[PDB]
């Protein structure tokens, strides 16, 4: 029984397996947004999203 | 003999003509400061764009 898909991953950044990636890929619509260190957009260069 | 002029300014404000902003004075950055640039009332810090 193959198990490669849903075990966990040590070969990579988080031991995030790689079904869950591809969710987690498919969704990226919340971008982080849980003030992942907030409070530099102090001089918004950019459109200030 | 003297020398009078007479200045003779009109009132009802409706053809604007003269008035003066003047006053025009610095600037600071990364400061909590209000800001008056052209009328606009606000507070808040300066930063380059
Ligand atoms: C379980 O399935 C995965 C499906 O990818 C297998 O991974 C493949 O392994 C072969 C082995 O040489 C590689 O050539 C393929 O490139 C791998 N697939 C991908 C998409 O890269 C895995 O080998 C299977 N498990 C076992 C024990 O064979």
């Amino acid at each position: 029984f193959n198990f490669s898909q849903i075990l966990p991953d040590p070969s990579k950044p988080s031991k995030r397996s790689f079904i869950e990636d591809l969710l987690f890929n498919k969704v990226t619509l919340a971008d982080a947004g849980f003030i992942k260190q907030y409070g530099d957009c102090l001089g918004d260069i950019a459109a200030r999203d | 003999p003297y020398r009078v002029v007479v200045l003779s300014f009109e009132l009802l404000h409706a053809p604007a003509t003269v008035c003066g902003p003047k006053k025009s004075t610095n600037l600071v950055k990364n400061k909590c400061v209000n800001f008056n640039f052209n009328g606009l009332k606000g507070t808040g810090v300066l930063t380059e764009s």
